[PDB]
């Protein structure tokens, strides 16, 4: 009171210095149930892969994507974003993803990089400089390889130009590599340009066939159909928490509620926009918002030339959520009750007044 | 494959008053015993929406320019309305968004569709011919979903493409009238929101036709335009809209 | 609750203690007024238990006993007829102390004329 | 941002409490019209006309 | 540019009314006084002085 | 009559409603101060030629 007066010396009466909270103690954030993941099963492990110079792309979309998984995986021996962070794929939200899938040499898997040159990027799979998403890729000498040789995996040696990004070429169009004359018929300089890998087994790390998966993500004015998941916790009813539901976020006491609301509806508002009723979205009840019980924190006392004893009003806090005694105004913290009825010397409200004679209400 | 309906009699469209029809929640949110004035695309009190009819000749299924909003309404028996036609130039150059009712479920694709001039549907007196599209393209969204179907069933739709949302209000109203649309009151309820994300300035009604040439089931649809406006709407004390107040319509109103 | 926003409130001074104070006047000038008001006796005068007023009847404006509110029928019908940060304090006076102090200035004007708001 | 609502809620709670301030004069006003008609009209009978 | 211009006709306007509404305070207060005079001078003879 | 000054202005809420409000509440008060002052009779009444 002192502190609020900016005095020393304080006259008698009752002073309103502070502002009692209810303290929010737990964090509830409730969101609804993690359905129709998207397809990556049938996309990095499917039955047989494709080749490079035809690449297979698989469309992600109107999903949710669940790439914690994918990156805790320890088959991947590559896992290099490019546009994004590992660790914030969860949390952002894409309109979709195209995912490239093919099979190189071990020796190419670098060459599946931004600014990167080599045959596999200029003539089979070109990445732009601003590429957005992440390139994973894992070996795969126990499936694709063969003891006779693996010779299904083709790949682009030659063409006229570089690729442009997210460019396929299936042709099989002669190449020319001098200056004579080819229709189509192969010479001494004329070579068709797709030529089969040799993986087997008996070969060391990096010419064993890596099976390369290309997640590239786009930002358009369309709607992020793609997000990450959402780690719902527990609810925790009949406290001051704060709330997080559907991101509609607050703080409150949440109570069950006997409003019935229809079954499009999802939150409840009063006369004055408030939020007051809420739907959990994991399990379909009904829960009223009970705003926590903030008070005026009042301090009543007589003069300080008189006495230092000092009592305190929680205006419209009931005694059991802070001689205490129980009044319509408030809880009185430091006064004794009295039956007998005395003129009014400190007010306190409804009827109850203070007096110095110890403090007395 | 396509087919050119010949045997057509020519009618000037018809004209009737929407009465205080086409309105829908706004939003989410639950409201109890309050008026709530809200600024929306609404659908004008009293206003003047375009009548077409189905009747053995008269075949109308014509192309509209969409505005910024479509109301539905359809007093239908025996189900001859079956899907709406959404798309911009409507042919193979565009995306276009196709919504069909057929015999098993509603498939809802988003797709590089050929639209004939003249589609239909066609049941053998069984669902037996399909003549809506020649072509299929690229498909870019695809949702197959629980279907959402004297005159005896009435059908009130609102169509709004807002940043790239399909929004699709609908209720499902018993009526006994024969001709005209009934006066009253009710509220649509938002039924699914779709993530479409293409331009839409035409479309088209879908119907079915009889074979037993070809025979035009009884049928009557309206279509009225939704407007930027404001409503005064009244929430019960279970919640549910029962009255409205066109702020734009008369003076006492507003 | 917001931190941030009220460490960015402080650069804005006193505005919120003069605005708590200008609302804290009002508060206590209400009750003021109601004590200026219906407070103007210090006796609180009763009726006698027989209403022996030569044929004036005031049933109407003294209190009823059968009522808890210890209201008169008129004052009844009165009552009947009048239907984030935000707190509401009380009055000081309830509606039954000031129902209180009306049966005692009626109780005065009945029984003893204006002579009880010139002395005893 | 956070300063554009603070200087919005603050015109606002500024504007309320003036206008408090305002409705908190006249009814101060019509109290004191009203304990004068208590100690005239009431302790005592008044000569002075309606 | 248009958002500094309605905050300061709005400023200006909230002034405005403001001080309508403590004049409009003060024009009641005289028209009370003169409603009585009406009522104690005119239609009566006060004894009140002056 | 400008639409994007009143598009902005929508953003500030119910000011300009508290404002006319405001001058409503004084325009009718000073009829009813008028009426209070001079129409202390409900008689027209009229002195002898
Ligand atoms: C049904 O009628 C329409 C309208 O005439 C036909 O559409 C036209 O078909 C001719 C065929 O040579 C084209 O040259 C026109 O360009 C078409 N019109 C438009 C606006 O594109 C339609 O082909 C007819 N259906 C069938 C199956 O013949
Ligand atoms: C004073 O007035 C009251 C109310 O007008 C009278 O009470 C009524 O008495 C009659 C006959 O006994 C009843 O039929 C009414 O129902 C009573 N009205 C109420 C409101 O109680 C009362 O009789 C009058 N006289 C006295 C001496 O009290
Ligand atoms: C294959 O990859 C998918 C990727 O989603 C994963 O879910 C699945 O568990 C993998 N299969 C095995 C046998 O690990
Ligand atoms: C969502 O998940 C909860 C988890 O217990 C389950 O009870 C519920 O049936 C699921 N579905 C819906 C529609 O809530
Ligand atoms: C509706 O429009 C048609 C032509 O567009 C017109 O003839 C008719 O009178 C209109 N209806 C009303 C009620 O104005
Ligand atoms: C949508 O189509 C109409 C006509 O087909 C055109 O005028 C309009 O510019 C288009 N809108 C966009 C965003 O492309
Ligand atoms: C209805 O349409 C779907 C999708 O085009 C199709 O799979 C199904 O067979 C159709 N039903 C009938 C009865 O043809
Ligand atoms: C659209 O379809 C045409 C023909 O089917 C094809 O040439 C074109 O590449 C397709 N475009 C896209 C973006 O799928
Ligand atoms: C609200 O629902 C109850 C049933 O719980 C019903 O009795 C009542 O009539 C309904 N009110 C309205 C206005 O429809």
């Amino acid at each position: 009171t002192k502190c609020t007066l900016k005095s020393f010396t304080v006259e008698k009466g009752i002073y309103q210095t502070s502002n009692f909270r209810v303290q929010p103690t737990e964090s509830i954030v409730r969101f609804p149930n993690i359905t129709n993941l998207c397809p990556f099963g049938e996309v990095f492990n499917a039955t047989r892969f494709a080749s490079v110079y035809a690449w297979n792309r698989k469309r992600i979309s109107n999903c949710v994507a669940d790439y914690s998984v994918l990156y805790n995986s320890a088959s991947f021996s590559t896992f290099k974003c490019y546009g994004v962070s590992p660790t914030k794929l969860n949390d952002l939200c894409f309109t979709n993803v195209y995912a490239d899938s093919f099979v190189i040499r071990g020796d190419e898997v670098r060459q599946i990089a931004p600014g990167q040159t080599g045959t596999i990027a200029d003539y089979n799979y070109k990445l732009p400089d601003d590429f957005t998403g992440c390139v994973i890729a894992w070996n795969s000498n126990n499936l694709d390889s063969k003891v006779g040789g693996n010779y299904n995996y083709l790949y682009r040696l030659f063409r006229k130009s570089n690729l442009k990004p997210f460019e396929r070429d299936i042709s099989t169009e002669i190449y020319q590599a001098g200056s004579t004359p080819c229709n189509g018929v192969k010479g001494f300089n004329c070579y068709f340009p797709l030529q089969s890998y040799g993986f087997q087994p008996t070969y060391g790390v990096g010419y064993q066939p890596y099976r390369v998966v290309v997640l590239s993500f786009e930002l358009l004015h369309a709607p992020a159909t793609v997000c990450g998941p959402k780690k719902s916790t527990n609810l925790v009813k009949n406290k001051c928490v704060n709330f997080n539901f559907n991101g509609l976020t607050g703080t409150g006491v949440l109570t069950e509620s006997n409003k019935k609301f229809l079954p499009f509806q999802q939150f409840g508002r009063d006369i004055a926009d408030t939020t007051d009723a809420v739907r959990d979205p994991q399990t379909l009840e009904i829960l009223d918002i009970t705003p926590c019980s903030f008070g005026g924190v009042s301090v009543i006392t007589p003069g300080t030339n008189t006495s230092n004893q000092v009592a305190v009003l929680y205006q419209g806090v009931n005694c059991t959520e802070v001689n205490v005694f129980q009044t319509r105004a408030g809880c009185l913290i430091g006064a004794e009750h009295v039956n007998n009825s005395y003129e009014c010397d400190i007010p306190i409200g409804a009827g109850i007044c203070a007096s110095y004679q110890s403090i007395i209400a | 494959q396509c087919v050119n309906l010949t045997t057509r009699t020519q009618l000037p469209p018809a004209y009737t008053n929407s009465f205080t029809r086409g309105v829908y929640y706004p939003d989410k949110v639950f409201r109890s015993s309050v008026l709530h004035s809200t600024q929306d695309l609404f659908l004008p009190f009293f206003s003047n929406v375009t009548w077409f009819h189905a009747i053995h000749k008269r075949f109308d299924n014509p192309v509209l320019p969409f505005n910024d909003g479509v109301y539905f309404a359809s007093t239908e028996k025996s189900n001859i309305i079956r899907g709406w036609i959404f798309g911009t130039t409507l042919d193979s150059k565009t995306q276009s968004l196709l919504i069909v009712n057929n015999a098993t479920n509603v498939v809802i694709k988003v797709c590089e569709f050929q639209f004939c001039n003249d589609p239909f549907l066609g049941v053998y007196y069984m669902e037996s011919e399909f003549r809506v599209y020649s072509s299929a393209n690229n498909c870019t969204f695809e949702y197959v979903s629980q279907p959402f179907l004297n005159f005896k069933n009435l059908r009130e739709f609102v169509f709004k493409n807002i940043d790239g949302y399909f929004k699709i209000y609908s209720k499902h109203t018993p009526i006994n009238l024969v001709r005209d649309l009934p006066q009253g009151f009710s509220a649509l309820e938002p039924l699914v929101d779709l993530p479409i994300g293409i331009n839409i300035t035409r479309f088209q009604t879908l119907l079915a036709l009889h074979r037993s040439g070809w025979t035009a089931g009884a049928a009557a649809y309206y279509v009225g335009y939704l407007q930027p406006r404001t409503f005064l709407l009244k929430y019960n004390e279970n919640g549910t809209i029962t009255d409205a107040v066109d702020c734009a319509l008369d003076p006492l109103s507003e | 609750d917001s931190t941030e926003c009220s460490n960015l409130l402080l650069q804005y001074g006193s505005f919120c203690t003069q605005l708590n104070r200008a609302l804290t006047g009002i508060a206590v000038e209400q009750d003021k007024n109601t004590q200026e008001v219906f407070a103007q006796v210090k006796q609180i005068y009763k009726t006698p238990p027989i209403k022996d007023f030569g044929g004036f009847n005031f049933s109407q404006i003294l209190p009823d006993p059968s009522k808890p509110s210890k209201r008169s029928p008129i004052e009844d019908l009165l009552f009947n007829k009048v239907t984030n940060g935000l707190t509401v304090l009380p009055p000081l006076l309830t509606d039954e102390m000031i129902a209180q102090y009306t049966s005692a200035l009626l109780a005065g004007t009945i029984t003893s004329g204006w002579t009880f708001g010139a002395g005893p | 941002q956070i300063d554009r609502l603070i200087t919005g809620r603050l015109q606002s709670l500024q504007t309320y409490v003036t206008q408090q301030l305002i409705r908190a004069a006249e009814i101060r006003a019509s109290a004191n019209l009203a304990a004068t008609k208590m100690s005239e009209c009431v302790l005592g009978q008044s000569k002075r006309v309606d």
